[PDB]
């Protein structure tokens, strides 16, 4: 049965890590992990993974 | 690439073409930051001076976003081989740090744990190129980009004449007329999750391109994260 970061990726953005019993999110570099510990936020401009629309 | 679709305006900025001294690309490349480009070990046998393009989707014209960026280190995996293509990775640093603009800016890198368990178990990635559009066609002055789902180790294994090394894995599709080419060698090789797109493999071989019964073969990126990490300094 899916738990934890099986589960819905632990509702994070991007990685998942399980510790203890407990899901930690975090982000790529450039990125800072949000107030709510899950989403991540792009630090500045042009951040890595994300296609340009300017 | 065989089959698939253009990239369209902004889609596939992580690109980087490798050009040789008559400034035709022999090899694709991935934007890691502003002064790093992932590509292929075998790629650097493929000329003897050359440098690298970004913000590039057609080659036959000036669409402004264009830069040429020299080569200052080419960071080789030692354990490279022809014989194998086992280890089939280099970093290259860049004389000149690149400018992220529209079409030009990284891809992440992910974690191997959770890239492994959650990158590499989605149905399909993201290879994209300036490679070969058939087997004997000529290279397209296009960027395409193709959806090539992740194939089971197994399967490939099976299917291949030559070796699946632990540092390969194999995408694309059994019989369906869908593939990276020659040219697209050294590219991205990306998973999306959540509207953001990390490097999962590099463009390493093929038997043919699109070929019945035969899958495409990447380098393993995630198992060479600590690598990668060390390389960029
Ligand atoms: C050392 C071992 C593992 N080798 C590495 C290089 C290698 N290249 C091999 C090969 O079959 N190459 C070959 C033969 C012909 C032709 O004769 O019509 C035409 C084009 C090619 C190159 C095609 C190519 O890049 N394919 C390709 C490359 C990467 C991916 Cl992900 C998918 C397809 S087979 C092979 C095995
Ligand atoms: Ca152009
Ligand atoms: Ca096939």
């Amino acid at each position: 049965t899916r738990k934890l970061c099986s589960l819905d990726n632990g509702d994070c953005d991007q990685f998942c890590h399980e510790e203890q019993n407990s899901v930690v999110c975090s982000c790529a570099r450039g990125y800072t992990l949000a107030d709510n510990g899950k989403a991540c936020i792009p630090t500045g401009p042009y951040p890595c993974g994300k296609q340009t629309l300017e | 690439i065989v089959g698939g679709q253009e990239c369209k305006d902004g889609e596939c900025p992580w690109q980087a073409l490798l050009i040789n001294e008559e400034n035709e690309g022999f090899c694709g490349g991935t934007i890691l930051s502003e002064f790093y480009i992932l590509t292929a070990a075998h790629c650097l046998y493929q000329a003897k001076r050359f440098k690298v393009r970004v913000g590039d989707r057609n080659t036959e014209q000036e669409e402004g976003g264009e830069a040429v960026h020299e080569v200052e280190v080419v960071i080789k995996h030692n354990r490279f081989t022809k014989e194998t293509y086992d280890f089939d990775i280099a970093v290259l640093r860049l004389k000149t740090p690149i400018t992220f603009r529209m079409n030009v800016a990284p891809a992440c890198l992910p974690e191997r744990d959770w890239a492994e368990s959650t990158l590499m178990t989605q149905k399909t990635g993201i290879v994209s190129g300036f490679g070969r559009t058939h087997e004997k066609g000529r290279q397209s002055t296009r960027l395409k980009m193709l959806e090539v789902p992740y194939v089971d180790r197994n399967s490939c294994k099976l299917s291949s004449s030559f070796i699946i090394t632990q540092n390969m894995f194999c995408a694309g599709y059994d019989t369906k007329q869908e593939d990276a080419c020659q040219g697209d060698s050294g590219g991205p090789h990306v998973t999306r999750f959540k509207d953001t797109y990390f490097v999962t493999g590099i463009v390493s071989w093929g038997e043919g391109c699109a070929r019945k019964g035969k899958y495409g073969i990447y380098t393993k990126v995630t198992a060479f994260l600590k690598w990668i990490d060390r390389s960029m300094k």
